[PDB]
Formats: C-alpha cells, structure tokens, sequence
C-alpha cells in the first residue's frame, strides 16, 4: 500500500520518528520548481545568477539538496572516469557578526568546501599562502589579502569546474552597512561568476528581492524562479494542499490513522500553505503522540505545537510584501509594450 | 509600409591562431653589435633583470638556474648562487660555464646572437691566464654620456 | 552555405549544441562597430583611448575577441623571427569587494594576463603598488601589444566620489601615456560617466532600418538552429523585440536556452510556449529599458 510499512508499528519509537522525518513528500509546487532549476543548470546561456526567490519553509533548501544530489548521481560514472571534477558546490551565506558582509570569509568557505572534500590531487592556486597540508585539509593564513583568495578561488573553480555554484540563505548579501549599494554587492559576485564561468544560483527568502532588478547587467545575467506557497483563493491549490495533508496523514506511523483533512482550515492558517512548515508541525505532534505512546491524533495535540498568531502575522505580512512585488500581470506587460512604441 | 528583404547573415569563426612560443623574458637588442664596443653577458643580464624589474641575483635564481641540468646549479637555487657571482668572470669568457650561460639565455630570450657577447669565438686561440678581471671595471664619464644623451646604460 | 549542416542530425545533441553555440552572426552594427576600431587601432591619430558602450548583449565581448584573433592573425606573419611581441592583451575589470577600485589586483592581473614571471619577485627603482605599476609599463612597452582591451571597464567608477569619478582614471592615463598603449575600454552605459567614442547601438523599433536588421538576424538564427523541422520564428518578432530590445548578444543565448530544451526533449520544432519557458522576466526587461534609455539620453548630446 502507499501507506507506511506495517510492520513500523512493532517498532520502536525511534524508527518511526527517523522513517517520517527521512520521508519527503512530491507536490506540485516543489516538482514544478525542481523542473525548472535543474532545465537552468543544465545549461545557463551566459546567465551568471539564479534567483530562486519562496517564502520561509517553502522547501527551498531541500530542493537545492535534491538538486545537488541528482547531480552528483547524473556525474558520477563521469567523475570516475576523470577525475579533479566536482559536479555541484554549495555553500550558505553568513550573517556578519559586524554590519557589513564578509568578502574573505565568503572565499575562504567557499574555497575550503569546493577543495577539502577531495583526494590530494596536487593543484597549484597562484597564491602564495593558501597550500594544502599533509592531513588534506587546506589551509589560509590570517596574512592572506582578500582579492588573492579570490583569484585562488577563480582558478580552483576553472580547474574543477562545477556545473552550479549554490549560496542558500543569500539574503545575507544585503547586510551592507554606511553608503554602499546592493549593487556594489553584486558585481563582485557578478564577476567572480563572469571570469570562472560558474552558475551562482542564490537562493532565500523574500528579503532576497532586493537584489532582483538593480542594473541592466545584473537583471540580463540572471534568471529568477519564484517558490510559490499554496493560496487559498484558488480551489486547485487547496486541493493540492488538501492531497498532501492526506499523503502526510497515511505515512503517520500510528495505530489508527486521524482524519486531518477535517482540520484544513487550521492547518492551512498556521502554515500559510507551505508544506515544509506542515511536515514539522505534523512531526511535533507526531513525536508528543509517540512520547504519550498514543495511537491518534486530536485537535488539541496539533494545537500544543502550533504557532502563535503573531508569527503567522508576521508571516503573512512578510509573505503578501514579497508577492505582491514579485506578481507581475498583463499591465507589466502593456506598459513594457508602450514603452518601446510597439503598442 | 513595404515589405524589405530579409536577409541572411555570415558567422564570424571566433579561434584564435595559433603563434610561436613567446620569449619567457624579453628581447634587448644588445649594444655594440658590430662595434668594438659590444656589450658583455653579464651586463646583458643585468639589464634583462632591470628591464624585469627583479635583481639579477633573483632572475639568475629563479628563472636560469633551474633551467640548467647541473648539480650545482638546481642545488645553488635555494640557498643563494654564490658560486656563481664569485665566478662570474667566466660567463663572459671563452669555457663552459659562458657557453652554458649562453645557451640557456638563448633559450630563455629565442635569441641568436648572444654568442658574441662572450669570446667563445676565440676558445681554441686564447687562453683565460690573466685575460678576466675580477672587479668590475666602469667609465663613468661613459655612464654619464649615454644617460645623460638619453641612450640605454651598459 | 547559408544554412547548418544535415549532417548533424545523426550527431549526438551535444555535438549540436556545440556547433550553435559558436555561431556568432555578423550584424552590420556588429561589422560597421569592428570596422571602426580596426580603422581607430591601424591609425590613432594620437589618441591613447578607445572608450566603447553598448548596453549588455549588444556583443561587446565576441568583438573584443573577433578583433583579437584578426589582429593576430595580421601580426602572425612577423611574430616568426620578432619574439616577445605579443599582439593584443585583453583583460576584464575586477568588481572591488570594497567602497574603491583596487589597482594592485588590476597591475597583478595585467602581469598575469600578460605571463611575466616573478610577479611577486617585483621591485620599485626609485601611488598605489610602484613596483608593479613600473613592471607593467615595462612589459607593456616591451612586449609591445597593439591594443590593452580592459573588458567589464564600467567597474573603473566605483569609487562613490564626484571629486575622485574622473581621477580613478590617471592611472590608466599615466600608463597609457609613457607607453604609448591603446586602451580600448568595453563597457556598459555605466562608463559614460567620465579618447576616442563609439557606440555599440541596438535595434530601436522607431527606425524601420534596425527593425529589419532584427528581422534578418532573427531569421539568419533560425536558418542555423539544429533541428529537424524548420522552426518560424519572423511572425512573433514582435515578441522577440518586446524580451530582448534590439540585443543580438541576449537573443543569442535565450535561442541556445530554447533550443537546448528542445534537443533534451528531442523535439523537432520550436513553438510560442518554448519561447515562453525560457523568456526574460517582465520586470527584468523593463530594468534593462530604464538603463539603456539613461543610457542613450546621456549619449544623446550633440
Ligand atoms: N517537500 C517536502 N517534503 C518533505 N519534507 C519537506 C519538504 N520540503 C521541506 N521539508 C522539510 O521542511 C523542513 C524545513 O524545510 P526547508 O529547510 O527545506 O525550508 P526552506 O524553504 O529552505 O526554508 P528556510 O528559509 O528556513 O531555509 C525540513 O525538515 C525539510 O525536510
Ligand atoms: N552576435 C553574436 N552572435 C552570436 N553569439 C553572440 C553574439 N553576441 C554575443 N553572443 C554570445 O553572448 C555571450 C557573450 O555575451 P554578450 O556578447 O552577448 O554580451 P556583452 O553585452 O557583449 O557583454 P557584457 O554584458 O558582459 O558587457 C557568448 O555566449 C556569445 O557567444
Ligand atoms: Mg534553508
Ligand atoms: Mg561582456
Ligand atoms: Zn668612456
């Protein structure tokens, strides 16, 4: 049966917890998505940043591990076959402890992941002081001047040649303090990505959309994919919504399976729509009905690990100020017609 | 409101052609040629150094003494090549060493006439009994008249 | 022939992408902008600068390197017997991480670019960095190249200062000037915010004459697109004009995207919706519009 396997049951606490956690549900919104991103990093035609803008819990870090992963599946009798080739590199920004992002920190991890999980194949960085050592791992010393880590960067990413360079939580790039510009932050990335050649695919939340449209170069290089949640004003979303509430209900591993379809109104208020911020919901009152070794699921389990109103408010605000500017219609169009005299 | 003619475009073939291996270091046209006044070896690399913008010392380390199959010369590249400065009146001399010398600025310049710098033309006539100083030796009225006429220095 | 070969069908889609993705259709804006710098680089008239616009995908980069390779192969016949003699060095700006532009990292590119040895050997006999800005005049004077191309040269101007916009530049007009080096500039209308001018125009829809080179270069595209079928692609060019604005470098690649997901799908043909999968976002094109009208009415002093 599609259900979870019945013997789950005899099972000890933990493996039930471990089976739902470990499990990932298919919805429309997140396949759709994961078309798209992986039809871009198959081939980029001079893009040089993926925007793949969604709320948060929408599913946009378990995408980018699906992605990274298949991936690596797709290269791998090809990485046996050649070796010094890294098929996906992924790092995720760092809100600075100061008021302004770190440059060197940001090429200094990202230099570190795209080399250390590698064999000693000897490569020469044109950098003095970045080397490896004996025990693999490499090193970067304090002296070391931030433009010569990013030309060491530059020539590692030549070398191995990743097919999509992933920066989750981008939006930490927009931590710039005094005058500087959100553009100013990008062309350093701009460039890092022109000259190597790599698809930097920035992905986060909906503070991100800053960085949407700053220069005609930066908006002509870039292609953006938008996570969207599931409204409720549309029947098809809600049935879709109402598809996953009951694909979760029948992996519950529990004696007798609730009705959580009933409660759709309450579980949509409190997740928005997104489905990552259900499956944790759900695996709260999962793990407190396992813990009381209880065989259902009652209105109140879901309400003692709820979300209070004033976070889905926020949420919500946040959430309607990221769609309203990433919506576009048929004026967006006609304006941009007219605009050019092709009206 | 007519209708033009649509036509149809060529491609550029965008490859680069493939050149002759540049010199690793650059190519002074050395002073003197033709001219009782020739130029030595070990002012040509002087010279090539300053033109580089490295000390001789570092250029002959790094760059000439590698290139040389000699124990002597891949040992003296990490340890400073002393033994080739207290010795550095036989790169312009008539033996092996200037030959040497010669060969590898060669092939370090793409050059064909460094030869003359150094009186390996004369290896089977003369003999090196008291023919090299050990100092050098300068004119200054020399290095003041092709500075100051604006002429290269050597 | 004016077509693509037939032969490729057989051929795997990689061998087809491939052979599309090196095409590069000589527009006549794209001749008539190469035929001038070539005219400027052959004679300067005592000019020391090439200053070039063009808003993103007018195919400023394929020129650089279309006149690189034909300055090459002019030099080739000499570069025989004269070593050290490379014809021309082209190199990208460098984004500063920082408020200002680093010039330390542009003279140690330049010298990289250039394969001088010992760059971190370097010495100053008798500013920022001395020692490599003389290593660089040196080497350009030496190994003497035609023309300095410096792609990307709108990053020059980040230095967030009005009295220190148009003094970014000594350096490069120092360098230029004791060397005798042509600098050829390539950027985006950025650069107009400062020597010899020339605009890489796009394909303004109010001209009939540019509407029917976009119609000839949109159809001398679809002519080599590797399919089976043909696919029409002249009737929606008036959506091809609305995604793209006159860019033959953008219309470039959003084909290669279209194209790249039919050969995945071994499709045969191109429709609307394939245009639609992979077109450039409403917003996004009303951005390059806003700055390439800023652009052209900066440049529209006579
Ligand atoms: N489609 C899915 N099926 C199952 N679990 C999912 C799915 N999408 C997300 N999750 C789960 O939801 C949780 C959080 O989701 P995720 O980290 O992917 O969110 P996100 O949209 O990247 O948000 P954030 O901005 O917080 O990183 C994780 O436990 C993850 O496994
Ligand atoms: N006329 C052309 N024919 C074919 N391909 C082209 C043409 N012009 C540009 N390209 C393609 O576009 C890419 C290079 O970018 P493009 O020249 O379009 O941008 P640019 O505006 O000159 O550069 P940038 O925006 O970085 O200043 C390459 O993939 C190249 O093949
Ligand atoms: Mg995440
Ligand atoms: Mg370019
Ligand atoms: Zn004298």
């Amino acid at each position: 049966s599609t259900g979870f396997p019945l013997e789950l049951l005899t099972r000890p606490a933990t493996e039930r917890l471990a089976y739902f956690e470990n499990y990932t549900v298919a919805h429309p919104r997140l396949k759709e998505v994961y078309e798209i991103l992986m039809r871009t990093i198959a081939e980029p035609a001079g893009a040089s940043f993926i925007f793949v803008y969604g709320a948060s819990g929408v599913g946009k870090t378990t995408l980018r591990l699906r992605v990274e992963q298949k991936l690596t599946e797709l290269a791998l009798p090809k990485l046996e076959s050649d070796r010094a080739r890294v098929p996906v590199v992924g790092i995720e920004a760092i809100a600075p402890e100061s008021r302004y992002f770190n440059w060197k920190e940001y090429y200094t991890r990202a230099l570190i992941t795209l080399e250390e999980p590698l064999i000693d194949h000897k490569f020469d960085y044109g950098v003095r002081g970045i080397s490896r050592d004996n025990f693999g791992k490499i090193n970067v010393e304090s002296k070391v001047v931030a433009p010569a880590l990013r030309r060491a960067l530059e020539n590692a990413l030549i070398h191995r040649h990743p097919d999509v360079f992933f920066v989750d939580e981008a939006q930490h790039f927009g931590k710039v303090a005094s005058g500087y510009k959100l553009q100013d932050q990008l062309d350093c990335l701009k460039s890092l990505a022109n000259m190597t050649g790599i698809l930097h695919c920035l992905l986060g939340t909906y503070e991100l959309l800053t960085f949407r449209n700053l220069s005609g170069q930066l908006s002509r290089r870039s292609v953006d994919i938008h996570f969207r949640r599931y409204c409720a004003d549309s029947p098809e979303d809600v049935q879709a919504f109402k598809s996953v509430l009951l694909t979760f209900q029948q992996h519950l591993p529990l004696a007798e399976t609730p009705n959580l379809v009933d409660h759709w109104e309450y579980f949509y208020e409190r997740t928005l729509g997104c489905i990552g911020t259900l499956k944790d919901w759900l695996k709260r009152v999962l793990s407190d009905a396992l813990d009381r070794e209880a065989t259902t699921i009652t209105l109140k389990d879901l309400q003692k690990r709820a979300l209070s109103v004033a976070q889905c408010q926020k949420m919500f605000k946040e959430i309607q100020e990221g769609e309203r500017q990433l919506s576009e219609t048929e004026a967006d169009v006609q304006n941009l017609r007219s605009a050019l005299g092709l009206g | 409101m007519l209708a033009s003619v649509l036509e149809t475009y060529e491609s550029w073939n965008l490859k680069k052609p493939l050149i002759p291996q540049r010199s690793r270091l650059y190519q002074p046209q050395p002073v003197g040629i033709g001219t009782p006044y020739i130029e030595s070896l070990t002012g040509y690399i002087t010279r090539i150094a300053e033109l580089h913008g490295v000390l001789p010392g570092v250029l002959m380390t790094r760059e000439i003494a590698p290139l040389v199959n000699k124990i002597y010369f891949q040992n003296g590249a990490n340890r400073g090549f002393r033994e080739i400065f207290n010795r550095s009146q036989a790169l312009n001399g008539m033996g092996e060493m200037a030959a040497d010398l010669v060969q590898v600025l060669q092939k370090l310049t793409l050059r064909d006439d460094l030869r003359f710098l150094t009186m390996l033309f004369w290896s089977n006539i003369l003999t090196p009994r008291n023919l090299f100083r050990t100092r050098k030796a300068w004119c200054p009225i020399c290095y003041q008249e092709r500075h100051q006429n604006g002429l290269v220095v050597y």
